[PDB]
RNA sequence: GGUUCGUGGUAGGAGAGCGUUCUAAGGGCGGUGAAGUCAGACCGGAAGGACUGGUGGAGCGCUUAGAAGUGAGAAUGCCG
RNA sequence: UACUCGGGAGUCAGACUGCGAGUGAUAAGAUCCGUAGUCGAAAGGGAAACAGCCCAGACCACCAGUUAAGGUCCCCAAAUAU
RNA sequence: CGAUAGUGAACCAGUACCGUGAGGGAAAGGUGAAAAGCACCCCGGAAGGGGAGUGAAACAGUUCCUGAAACCGUGUGCCUACAAGUAGUUAGAGCCCGUUAAUGGGUGAUAGCGUGCCUUUUGUAGAAUGAACCGGCGAGUUACGAUUUGUUGCAAGGUUAAG
């Protein structure tokens, strides 16, 4: 319930291989050639599926 | 100063065939281990595999003096409680002699990364026939 | 052609033009050294010593007297507070072999 | 005064105890281990 | 020391049950703003060897100056008024040009003043002649009366 | 006068730490570990300068024997025959010949085989 | 040729920033700006302003094409800690480390 | 400078030294770059000492003596 | 080498092994004496590993040699020895 | 003594802070010769930056001379996903560099050997103790007296204390 030993730099880093976060699943609006999230409304043009909002 | 150390690929490495008929397990294995470690060659270098590749046939006719066919017992353990499984040397000679000579020679090779790599150079057959004719191997006599 | 010659309480294999290091020899730079304790000769021949070849010698030229790289010796006995430290540079003589006679 | 060289054996470097094991006067500093004599003020009367 | 440093008294924590090392004062030596353990205390270092040894020392350092040819003995030494120009000029009219100690007993009314601005130069009234004050200098400039007085003393 | 413990402490400890070069993690950085790694390496090197000579003699012997079995002698009978013949060439040279001048190795083995 | 920007003493903790930076490093600035816009983390506006500043001063000082710029190297150095306490049970307190960052972005054409 | 015998070592005895701060004297380097610090594959039988280069940007070594707040890896040490 | 005089200490928890005796149960890695040895304060080779057993005493270096205990089919150096 | 030193206090310190109270009791120094303390431009809401400029210098920019180590990271030359190993050492390939040039440097597949330091113990890798790490500070000293050794001076004499 208490550490018997201090985690070394290497073992710390070997845990931290997976804490990362991923590039977001985005792409360019067909209307504005400007990056946006798939299946989401573009915040720049305010448009979705060829239809303003 | 200056004494020869081999290099991997520096040495020719041959393919040998042995008829294991009638020879005692241990004596045959002792000759094979030295072949694989490369002590028949003066190019020997302890940290490099200079040794040869080896084939053994008629392993089901390997000799076992005494009552070893019934009383020499090989053991395995599964790392589970009561996971101990025993099998006799004679039974192994009958059914799975390849594993028998593998077990004998493994304990006679060194217990390292190298020795594990050397075990791979062994090809055992209880019969008179092998797959490795493409390598066109030579007979070795003990 | 090559030879085997005893030097410094030990034996070395030796050819002409070879640059050799051995224990300290009384001899200045440029001077010449005659090794008369030749044990073996090879090359287009073989004459075996019993122990030394009669009348065969080797000639060599002193190129440098030196002291080798600084070795540090250090001994310690744990929990007894014995430490001991020492330097060493083993003096050597550098030779160039001229010929084998 | 830049050449002063007093008599030999008139002067002698103070022993300094407890500044290493190579001095031979180190850890315990000539007192040994664990008694009344290894202590500060340790010892007894003269008689 | 730990008795003179301001504070202490409180034991900062219980002898037992804190997990901290046992302590008795915030001013103990191992502590940051704490006492010094032995350190310096005011002392006189002054010791004096026997009188005979000291007399011998003076006789010896003087004879060393003699053997080294660094005495300069002169009939007299006077100045009409204090004038470091004139004193310095004397110090070339005798090729002194180093650190020097003048010794005087005569009239010598203005010589101390005419020397005291010069750094390598010292002057004394012939009773004060010390081993140290001599050895501290290179050359020794002793007047006739001063040497006579040093003689009758020694 | 007072003596601040300046500059000598860290000079010494840097020297130790730089001798701790190449080691895992805190051994090449931190003095309390580096010092004892350095000492242990020194001790290992002391005794390896003795174990090394043994190891090379062991290898020399092995190669000689591997080379003499080809000529149908053992190392043992080879050494015996060579002492009888009286030549005091050493294991190092015998290995060098066995691995590079096998003809001359075999010449000496023949001389031994005669003296037997 | 290169142009950089630095946001010194920003209150974001360095780990929380680096976890985001590791995406940005080695990419074209339009891409990276979009990564930061659409990556929902406390650090992304910070890193976005630093990146945009690097682009701006590339343009305005060093006379460079924005449309060939990459992220040459980005990183997060540690800065001063502000030291704090939450009050904890049974009379005692436990430290808190309000950490800070020096976020640095460097920008160059190919 | 030679011959002979030796040269494991705890407590501990004996000796010779390295190094730090200061002083005195002598003699010196140092804005054409001091101490300090960083890096190095140099030196000495050891403690340790030089050299080169970078950073720094004003003081510091050497020699012989002397005096000491004299050398830390541990004290559930003290402060940061 | 011994002794004498003087300066300076540290030590007064000892351990196993072999031999001789006790207590013990002709038990104990027990305990207590005597004797000799090793450890302590001793690295090294061998007993798988191993303070205390067997051999044997490290100033330093050397990619030289002969030997001890113990060993020579393989792990593992050397006899698949007579 | 030279900012963990030296007064507790080199700075608005017996202050802040603690305590009902008596009472305890800190931490904290350095721009530059001179503010000449960054006009103006750009990102930005600001902070903070990048230029420009001042200055010998801003990797001297309002904890601002120097700026060690722990610590955190960026990048990269060599190795690493059939392997356990007080983490090194010795042998050693291959790869990569080129030095206070000397039988050089860095890495290290693989092979051999190898149970930290200290303390206390008959005996400790020790499943006994202590230390998270790094840095600083931190333990035989001074006065007076006894005794002995060495040195110096005088010598059946030697030496003065206070003054
Ligand atoms: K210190
Ligand atoms: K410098
Ligand atoms: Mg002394
Ligand atoms: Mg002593
Ligand atoms: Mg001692
Ligand atoms: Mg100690
Ligand atoms: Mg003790
Ligand atoms: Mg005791
Ligand atoms: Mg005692
Ligand atoms: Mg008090
Ligand atoms: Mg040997
Ligand atoms: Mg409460
Ligand atoms: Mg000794
Ligand atoms: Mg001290
Ligand atoms: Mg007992
Ligand atoms: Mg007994
Ligand atoms: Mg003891
Ligand atoms: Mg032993
Ligand atoms: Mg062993
Ligand atoms: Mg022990
Ligand atoms: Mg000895
Ligand atoms: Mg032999
Ligand atoms: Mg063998
Ligand atoms: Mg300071
Ligand atoms: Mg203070
Ligand atoms: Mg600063
Ligand atoms: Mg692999
Ligand atoms: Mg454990
Ligand atoms: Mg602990
Ligand atoms: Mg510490
Ligand atoms: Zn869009």
């Amino acid at each position: 319930a208490v550490p018997f030993r201090r985690t070394s730099k290497a073992k710390k880093r070997k845990r931290r291989t997976h804490v990362k976060l991923q590039l977001p699943g985005m792409n360019e609006c067909s209307n504005c050639g400007e990056y946006r999230l798939s299946h989401h409304v573009c915040p720049e043009c305010g448009q979705y599926d060829g239809k303003d909002v | 100063r200056t004494t020869y150390m081999a290099k991997p690929g520096e040495v020719e490495r041959k393919w040998y065939v042995i008829d294991a008929t009638g020879v005692s397990l241990g004596r045959l294995s002792s000759e094979v281990a030295s072949i694989l470690r490369g002590k028949n060659k003066p190019q020997f270098t302890p940290h490099i595999d200079t040794g040869d590749f080896v084939i053994i046939i008629n392993a089901g006719k390997i000799g076992l003096t005494g009552k070893k066919a019934t009383d020499k017992i090989y053991y395995r353990h599964s790392q589970y409680p009561g996971g101990l499984k025993s099998r006799t040397a004679g039974e192994m000679r009958t059914n799975n002699p390849e594993k028998l000579l593998e077990l004998s020679i493994k304990g006679m090779l060194p217990k390292n990364s190298l020795g594990r790599q050397l075990f791979k150079k062994l090809h055992v057959y209880g019969g008179s026939e092998h797959e490795h004719a493409a390598q066109q191997p030579e007979v070795y006599e003990l | 052609m090559y030879a085997i010659i005893e030097t410094g309480g030990k034996q070395i294999k030796v050819e002409a033009g070879q640059e050799i290091y051995v224990e300290k020899l009384a001899g200045e730079v440029g001077d010449v050294v005659t090794f008369d304790k030749v044990l073996f000769v090879g090359g287009d021949s073989a004459k075996v010593g019993v122990p030394f070849v009669e009348g065969a010698t080797v000639t060599a030229k002193v190129e440098k007297q030196g002291r080798a790289k600084k070795l540090t010796v250090y001994k310690y006995k744990p929990k007894k507070n014995y430490h001991k430290k020492q330097g060493h540079r083993q003096p050597y003589t550098k030779l160039t072999i001229d010929a084998i006679n | 005064l830049h050449e002063l060289k007093p008599s030999e054996g008139s002067r002698k470097e103070r022993n300094r105890v407890g500044r290493g094991t190579g001095s031979g006067n180190g850890k315990t500093s000539g007192r040994g281990h664990k008694g009344q004599k290894a202590r500060s003020g340790g010892g007894v009367r003269l008689g | 020391n730990r008795s003179e440093v301001r504070g202490g008294g409180r034991k900062p924590w219980r002898q037992k049950g804190t997990g901290r090392a046992r302590q008795g004062s915030i001013r103990s030596p191992q502590w940051r703003g704490g006492g010094v353990v032995f350190g310096p205390t005011p002392r006189s270092y002054a010791y004096k060897l026997p009188k005979k040894v000291r007399r011998l020392a003076i006789k010896s350092i003087l004879s060393s100056k003699v053997n080294e040819e660094k005495l300069v003995v002169l009939e007299g030494l006077t100045f009409d008024a204090p004038k470091t120009k004139e004193f310095a000029a004397f110090l070339k009219n005798i090729s002194v040009d180093t650190k020097a100690l003048i010794v005087v007993a005569g009239e010598s009314e203005n010589v101390e003043l005419s020397a005291r601005n010069l750094q390598g130069i010292t002057v004394i009234p012939a009773e004060s002649i010390s081993v140290l004050e001599v050895a501290k200098h290179d050359k020794l400039i002793i007047t006739k009366a001063a040497v006579e007085k040093v003689e009758e003393v020694l | 006068p007072r003596v601040k413990g300046g500059t000598v402490t860290r000079k010494r400890r840097k020297k130790i730490v730089k001798l701790a070069k190449g080691y895992y993690g805190s051994k090449h950085l931190l003095f309390k570990v580096a010092n004892q790694a350095v000492m242990k390496s020194y001790q290992y090197a002391y005794r390896d300068r003795r174990q090394k000579k043994r190891d090379f003699r062991r290898l020399w012997i092995a190669r000689i024997n591997a080379a003499a079995r080809m000529q149908d002698l053992s190392y043992s009978k080879l050494m015996h025959g060579l002492k009888l013949a009286g030549i005091d060439i050493n294991r190092k040279m015998l290995a060098d010949l066995a691995v590079n001048d096998i003809a001359s190795f075999n010449t000496l083995a023949d001389s031994a085989k005669k003296a037997l | 040729t290169s142009a950089k920007a630095v946001a010194k003493t920003v209150r974001i903790a360095p780990r929380k920033a680096r976890i985001v930076i590791d995406l940005i490093r080695g990419k074209q600035v339009g891409e990276a700006i979009a990564i930061l816009k659409y990556t929902p983390r406390s650090a992304s506006p910070i890193i976005e302003k630093v990146l945009k500043s690097a682009i701006a001063n590339a343009e305005h000082n060093y006379d460079l094409d924005i449309n060939n710029l990459v992220v040459e190297e980005a990183f997060v150095d540690e800065g001063p800690t502000l030291k704090r306490f939450r009050p904890r049970a049974q009379g005692r307190a436990s430290a808190i480390n309000k950490r800070t960052s020096h976020i640095t972005v460097v920008v160059s054409e190919v």
